[PDB]
């Protein structure tokens, strides 16, 4: 299961296989089914559920009252560039992956050994 | 006894020092780092599409 | 018989490889001074810094320590020493990877906060770890991240604690807010190995 | 026709003894350095970085400084019995300023 | 064998 | 991502002023060194060696 | 930044007595960005006339000719 | 003025260093056969040691 | 001796 | 700097 979670599981379509680390006796293989490998990377199988990993960055506009409106302040250029760089970060997370080793390799130039990151 | 109180470093500094009730060492330390870092030396605001 | 035709599987794989990030590394000097008073036998944290993935540090240390005035030229030798340790954040907080956006299952929350120590009643006291890391003492309501304090206890347990005379310093790895330094006292180093101090409780 | 004027001054080096090093103040993912963030606009120095109190004032802005400046700068520190806040202070040993109220 | 899109899966 | 922590300490050298040097405490033939005895199990330090 | 800070207008709903703002052209939006860059260069670089020349252009003016 | 005498701290430290263990390593062939039936798409653990 | 931030002050 | 008796303590 640990090999499956780290090397074969798709990080965003598939839930982690259960990995109990304690002493407890199991009965039956209900936590340990035989796993399927993923299909090769192509046009469809390398698609993603969303255009970025988070909710997607939306610059607020407010809405008129009925009373009961939503009030939003004037946009500073600093707010606007922060929204762009946040979107770039969430797109890098979607494209690059979000395991801690994938974050390091995608956001920085660094090839971490697998052994030191458990 | 062979225990925590025995093996912890505990020199009797209070008797060899002339002035009572002031800290034993006064220290000045300076740390000269040469860093290579994944950032520019000065960051100018700008460059929205970039990075 | 005929010869088989190729599959496109390799070219399709190649189109899916993301480009490497362009990092914009640079070299600069990050010099800093630190001034303090301390007593013998304690482990004093005099240097603290945060390293990124892909940093390189080269460190030179200059020291001047003055002993407060002796009565006589006492005959015993007395070493000052400095030891440096690397502590990955994932060793001191279990949610560090999930804070950085790792998800155990698709659509997990992430959105953790750095664990905190609140200052106790009267603020952190003089000669505490908060004092020696340079958190201002005597201020009533402040809080600081726990991860530097957990890193001190983790260094202590692994490198300075005697494995058979001394209990592990507490090392909570979760999110829970602390109040006061009751889990984070300033630790004493062990005495040099000799005939008595290298003895063991049992054969 | 000109005056020539020669001006003497004396300056001490700078070191600090009140307020929180910004590395203790990080709390959310985007308070840490990220390469995609390095060219954002100027960041606020918060009052607690130079003079902490536990008042709501501590999280108000002292002034503005370059993004991630605290990875590049490292202000010098007084930590022990040397602090001018200590009831039996050794601050005769150094020239760090003591703020008696919020700068 | 390089850094794939969507993170690593062999 | 890592902290770097530098720890200062001061240590004095060790010297003793109470208790009996173990050479005064020998009393029987097998309290002296013998080559046939050199790989016996751990020996007891007696309290009088550090605090008589 | 040296000026007020560039804020792209949004308007506000009436109570009557609202504020009406037009649709944003991309030309208005890029002008707001380049104005903010100018005011940031003024803050960072300084605003004495010699500091303006040295920060906005490559030019090292002599002090004597600028009084 | 006089010159200080040494401390014994280094010789006392040296007496406390335990000797290295003598391991008795050896090289040999650990060949094994494994026979099975399986279907496509599954990850089959064929080797374990 | 270079162009300082916040304009010149010696 | 070698393997001390009683396990490691610096």
């Amino acid at each position: 299961n640990l090999i499956y979670n780290e090397w074969y599981r798709d990080e965003n379509l598939i839930n982690s296989a259960p990995l109990p680390l304690g002493d407890e006796e199991e009965t039956g293989l209900a936590n340990f089914p035989l796993r399927k490998r993923a299909k090769r990377h192509d046009y469809f199988t390398s698609a993603l559920p969303w255009p970025q990993k988070g909710e997607g960055v939306e610059i607020g506009l407010g809405v008129p009252p009925s009373e009961g409106g939503e009030v939003v302040d004037n946009l500073t250029i600093n707010s606007l560039r922060q929204a762009f760089q946040l979107q770039r970060l969430l797109e890098r997370d979607a494209r690059g992956g979000t395991r801690y080793i994938e974050i390091i390799r995608s956001h920085f130039g660094v090839i971490s050994p697998d052994a030191r990151v458990q | 006894a062979l225990n925590q109180e025995f093996i912890e470093e505990n020199p009797p500094m209070k008797r060899v020092l002339a002035v009572q009730d002031e800290p034993q060492f006064i220290m000045d330390a300076f740390f000269d780092l040469k860093c290579v870092r994944p950032m520019p030396v000065y960051s100018v605001p700008g460059l929205i599409d970039h990075f | 018989f005929g010869r088989k035709v190729p599959s496109n599987a390799k070219s399709q794989h190649n189109f899916s490889v993301i480009p490497s990030a362009n990092i914009q590394r640079s070299v600069f000097n990050r010099s800093s001074g630190y001034k303090t008073t301390f007593d013998a036998g304690y482990l004093i944290p005099v240097f603290l810094d945060e390293a990124l993935p892909g940093d390189t540090f080269h460190l030179k240390t200059s020291v001047l320590a003055r002993l407060s005035t002796p009565v006589v030229p006492f005959m015993d030798n007395l070493r000052l020493d400095i030891q440096y340790f690397s502590v990955p954040y994932r060793l001191v907080w279990d949610n560090w990877q999930k804070f950085n956006g790792e998800q155990k299952n698709p659509g997990d929350s992430t959105d953790y906060l750095i664990p905190q120590i609140k200052a106790p009643a009267g603020g952190f006291p003089v000669g505490s770890l908060a004092d020696y890391f340079g958190v201002p003492t005597g201020v009533e309501n402040i809080s600081v991240s726990a991860l530097p304090f957990r890193a001190y206890n983790l260094i202590y347990n692994e490198w300075y604690r005697d494995e058979n005379l001394i209990n592990s310093a507490p090392l909570p790895l979760g999110d829970e807010e602390e109040t006061g330094l009751a889990n984070f006292p300033l630790r004493k180093r062990a005495k040099r190995h000799d005939y008595f101090t290298s003895a063991l409780p049992w054969p | 026709h000109c005056f020539v004027i020669g001006l003497v001054s004396v300056r001490a080096d700078l070191t600090y003894q009140q307020g929180i090093p910004r590395m203790f103040s990080r709390q959310t993912r985007f308070d840490f350095y990220w390469p995609a963030l390095a060219h954002l606009g100027e960041q606020a120095i918060l009052n607690k970085e130079i003079y902490a109190q536990g008042n709501a004032k501590d999280d108000e802005v002292f002034g503005y400084q370059e993004r991630y400046a605290e990875y590049r700068y490292r202000p010098s520190q007084i930590t022990g019995k040397l602090r001018s806040t200590d009831p039996q202070s050794l601050d005769v040993w150094h020239l760090a300023q003591r703020f008696d109220s919020l700068p | 064998a390089r850094s794939m899109r969507g993170g690593i899966r062999l």
